[PDB]
């Protein structure tokens, strides 16, 4: 392990938590819009939206339909998985520092003790 | 560490290897985040060159910060602007390798020398935008930017 | 203590959205404001060496971001805004200059006499 | 690390002075969930204490989740039961401020020593929802709970 390797890791993924955090409201709030406009249609990073559609797959009636349950769906995805992935860095920055913190103090002890060895063998 | 920590002091100028960017294959593995010298003032070096000089420091270093978040996070989330100035860092970071007369046996390319005019004008184009067109991989290991050009050039198929 | 007062609370706010900046494809109206002051006070922030100002050339500068006036312009010409605003008031303003140091504060004239100067500059450095 | 390792052995209790709190005008700016006491124990402080002390905690708590929805996602479609629990925390968090004697001569305001007893009584009566008829206003920088109703009234 070295603190060089952990404070870099440390440094990138806290702003990919919050880059992340802040996509999840973005998302939120497109979400929001996307299920009012739901209402009336059914009158007529997004997650795994893409690999489920394209897995099955491989006029005007039914096109304005899919779009707008298309729309309502990703957002929600997306805000799930930003949601989640903002979780996960969280999770993974509150154990970087306890890493940090026990070879910061294994270093210095570490240091010490090496002095102490060569001052005492004199 | 200690013996490298305390000589700093005592110089004018400092060129920082690294082996990061050795292990990229960038020679001579210099550190433009990380190497000095006194003169770079515009009263010295002047303008033009210390303007460029510190231009190619900031996309480098906006791009160093770019790296971990945009492996992580994909690059589509990048804005044009920010593709823009990421396909132009890793290019000046290209053309900031050059090989060395002394290291023909391992590089297996002719050393060249590049005199500071022709430095500046480079990189002051790639800044400036005037290759994006270029592939990266033209800019590896080239005297002149006009090596850059024919290596771009060089690569039919 | 005014103008710092302020700048100060800004650049705070922008700290907090700074990382999705470069991210925020779509962000609404409100943390974008935010992020265009805190870029300008960023760049206000920015000194050459060896040229230090007197307190009144830096509540100026400072004054011309903080108020907004630098918002619509473009952040890579504010060093040169700064430079070229600064040498006017040096020049033809020393008398505006005199009075936020004297007065203490920036008083109602002052603040108004900025408004002109600082708009019909930027104008003309957009021109 | 040994410093505060060893002295969190002889702690009894912790109080969190925090910047942002102070920010939101907020004095004397203790955080009310970072702040902990062991002898905040229903077997030590008494039952009733106890449970208000933790509902005064969780309704923070639930206010600090809903706060994301709220600002962000519009503060509308709220259920009957979001639109109190955000009402009564955001006056119980004015009502945790209070003037300190000290500050008298700067505040120009009497420094409020309040009782136990009235403590537990006013933020007991929040919970319930007795005063959910008083604006936030009225709660803030109080002593007594009364002094809380005194101030609503005059601000109207």
């Amino acid at each position: 392990a070295t603190l060089k390797d952990i404070t870099r890791r440390l440094k990138s993924i806290k702003n990919i938590q919050k880059i992340t955090k802040s996509m999840k409201m973005v998302a939120a709030a497109k979400y929001a819009r996307a299920e009012r406009e739901l209402k009336p249609a059914r009158v007529y990073l997004c997650g795994a939206i893409h690999s489920s559609v394209a897995k099955q797959m491989k006029l005007a009636n039914i096109i304005y339909y899919s779009l707008k349950e298309s729309t309502t769906s990703e957002q929600s995805a997306r805000m799930t998985a930003m949601d989640n992935a903002s979780k996960n860095a969280s999770e993974m920055i509150d154990k970087l520092t306890l890493t940090f913190n026990r070879t910061r103090q294994a270093v210095i002890t570490k240091e010490l003790i090496e002095i102490i060895s060569g001052a005492a063998a004199l | 560490d200690p013996a490298p920590a305390t000589t700093f002091a005592h110089l004018d100028a400092t060129t920082v290897l690294s082996r990061a960017i050795a292990e990229l294959g960038i020679y001579p593995a210099v550190d433009p985040l990380d190497s000095t010298s006194r003169i770079m003032d515009p009263n010295i070096v002047g303008s033009e060159h210390y303007d460029v000089a510190r231009g190619v420091q900031k996309i480098l270093q906006d791009y160093k910060s770019l790296q971990d978040i945009i492996a992580i996070l994909g690059m589509d989330e990048l804005s044009e602007e920010d593709k823009l100035t990421v396909s132009r860092a890793r290019k000046i970071q290209r053309f900031l390798s050059q090989p060395f007369q002394v290291a023909e046996v391992f590089t297996g390319h002719l050393g060249k020398l590049v005199p500071l005019k022709e430095t500046i004008k480079g990189f002051q184009q790639i800044l400036a935008g005037e290759y994006d067109h270029l592939p990266e991989q033209a800019f590896y290991m080239v005297g002149p930017i006009e090596e850059a050009v024919a290596k771009a050039d060089k690569l039919a198929e | 203590k005014q103008v710092a007062g302020t700048m100060k609370l800004e650049l705070a706010q922008y700290r907090e959205v700074a990382a999705f900046a470069q991210f925020g494809s779509d962000l609404d109206a409100a943390t974008q404001q935010l992020l265009s002051r805190g870029v300008r006070l960023t760049e206000l922030l920015k000194q050459g060496q060896y040229s230090p100002m007197a307190i009144e050339e830096q509540v100026a500068v400072i004054y011309a971001g903080v108020r907004g006036y630098l918002d619509k312009l473009e952040p890579s010409k504010i060093t040169k805004f700064e430079n070229a605003f600064l040498s006017h008031v040096i020049s033809q303003h020393q008398a505006l200059l005199g009075k936020i140091r004297t007065d203490g504060k920036i008083s109602e004239e002052s603040d108004a006499k900025l408004k002109e100067i600082v708009t019909n500059f930027l104008a003309g450095f957009e021109a």
